[PDB]
């Protein structure tokens, strides 16, 4: 599936 | 962000842009802090 819920995709 | 990058529509009031591993790209929720695979500013899957 994927899709880094607002806590991954933050770098 | 005229000029200065910004080649696209806008993300609506809360919401954002970035690419995931999975190979395409998605729309963050800034009103909720979440993420999801279809844009906002529209309604279609990215």
């Amino acid at each position: 599936t994927g899709l880094p819920s607002y806590d991954e995709a933050l770098h | 962000g005229p000029l200065g990058s910004g080649e696209e529509e806008p993300l609506p009031p809360r919401w954002s842009m970035q690419v995931a591993p999975n190979g395409r790209t998605f729309f963050i929720d800034h009103a909720s802090r979440r993420t999801t695979w279809i844009d906002p500013r529209n309604g279609r899957a990215s």
